[PDB]
């Protein structure tokens, strides 16, 4: 019955930017409002306990804020390791089951960088197995905003690609996305060109790239 | 104090995993108990609640009648009992303790001490060893440019696998993306790394792949088609 709507869904800060998250409860908590850092691979980590108390060992550019439906997480000036999805979170005594927002991911800013876009027919040996893979490789784009789209003699596919992205690197704060398109090998074999379309902010015209199967 | 995270595990739909956690440094039976889960691509879920002296329990919908919640309050643990398994339950799980009061100002509704996590993967999939190919660096690569070549591992289950490059020895310029579950119930992922087209002249790349489960070890060579 409570909802707790996080915004924005992505905060991009550069390294020292002062931030703000927000996080709305869909009917009045008090404040009865907790927040909590969380990295991939670790436990969440409280920040901010009842709204505006902060928890052990938290630095005080971590502050907590409001009361009633609305709530902010201020965060005066970003350090690397701040880089995490941060979420709100409530409870009450009694129904006593709790409640968190969706997340917003706090990620660092930096210029625009286009990805350099690179494309792999499938190998030899696994098309002697009966499937083929056509993988797209977009390395080192900020921002994170990336379209891809396959197309088989300029046919749009659907359906038939996964993609994944790595998490913002380290070093230069970029991301790198990899997409694959699957098909039979009978499927593969009744086509020629395999197009890899790919739309970033950082390129003046979205490039393709392609092969004779 | 700290919440000592124990369980977890890789099943058939419709099967058990039972999750605990043993509690240091803080009176056990001084609180409230919860578990929390994060399935891939969601958001933090709530699932269970026990009170303190385990005389009031509480579960979320999606597991009610299927998870079972408890505590022993001599032995100083919390357990998560979660039959009926399913491919939806994957997800980390965590066991949380409830926040103190401190004589007025702090509440007992936030989640002060936790558990580190322990992975839940419910999949119809068996235990299989990835293929491995390569993604040779394209025939165009020339020097003054950059190149990229990997490593295809693909069809294997469960999660993880590792990767390397030329046994560690090769670490700038390398990404290994997050694994994508195919429609099979298989994963799938690729290692690439971005080298100067030059360094091809002289330079051999390996992908060293590991997928413990099902003991498969393969060192793959990457050369120009």
């Amino acid at each position: 019955e409570i909802v707790l709507t996080q915004s924005p869904a992505t905060l991009s800060l550069s390294p020292g930017e002062r931030g703000t998250l927000s996080c709305r409860a869909s009917q009045s908590v008090g404040t009865y409002l907790a927040w909590y850092q969380h990295k991939p691979g670790q436990a969440p980590r409280p920040l901010i306990y009842d709204a505006s108390r902060r928890a052990t060992g938290i630095p005080a550019r971590f502050s907590g804020s409001g009361s009633g439906t609305d709530f902010t997480l201020t965060i005066s000036g970003l350090e690397p390791e701040d880089v995490a999805v941060y979420y709100c979170q409530h409870r009450d005594s009694w129904p006593p089951g709790a409640t968190f927002g969706g997340g917003t991911k706090v990620e660092i800013k930096r210029t625009v960088a286009a990805p350099s876009v690179f494309i792999f027919p499938p190998s030899d040996e696994q098309l002697k197995s009966g499937t083929a893979s056509v993988v797209c490789l977009l390395n080192n784009f900020y921002p994170r905003e990336a379209k891809v789209q396959w197309k088989v003699d300029n046919a749009l596919q659907s359906g038939n690609s996964q993609e994944s992205v790595t998490e913002q690197d380290s070093k230069d704060s970029t991301y790198s996305l990899s997409s694959t398109l699957t098909l039979s090998k009978a499927d593969y074999e009744k086509h020629k060109v395999y197009a890899c379309e790919v739309t970033h902010q950082g390129l003046s015209s979205p490039v393709t790239k392609s092969f004779n199967r | 104090a700290q919440l000592v995270e124990s369980g977890g595990g890789v099943v058939q739909p419709g099967r058990s995993l039972t999750l605990s956690c043993a509690a240091s440094g803080f009176t056990f039976s001084s609180h409230g108990m919860h578990w929390v889960r994060q399935a891939p691509g969601k958001g933090l879920e709530w699932v269970a609640v026990i009170a303190s002296h385990g005389n009031v329990n509480y579960y979320a919908d999606s597991v009610k009648g299927r998870f079972t919640i408890s505590r022993d309050n001599s032995k100083n643990t919390l357990s998560l009992q979660m039959d009926s398994l399913r491919a939806e339950d994957t997800a980390v799980y965590y066991c949380a303790k409830e926040s103190d009061s401190c004589g007025g100002d702090c509440s007992r509704f936030a989640f002060d001490v936790w558990g580190h996590g322990t992975m839940v993967t419910v999949s119809s999939a068996s235990t299989k060893g990835p293929s491995v190919f390569p993604l040779a660096p394209s025939s165009k690569s020339t020097s003054g440019g950059t190149a990229a070549l990997g490593c295809l591992v693909k069809d294997y289950f469960p999660e993880p696998v590792t990767v390397s490059w030329n046994s560690g020895a090769l670490t700038s310029g390398v990404h290994t993306f997050p694994a994508v579950l195919q429609s099979s119930g298989l994963y799938s992922l690729s290692s690439v790394v971005t080298v100067p087209s030059s360094s091809l002249g002289t330079q051999t790349y390996i992908c060293n792949v590991n997928h413990k489960p099902s003991n498969t070890k393969v060192d793959k060579r990457v050369e120009p088609k």
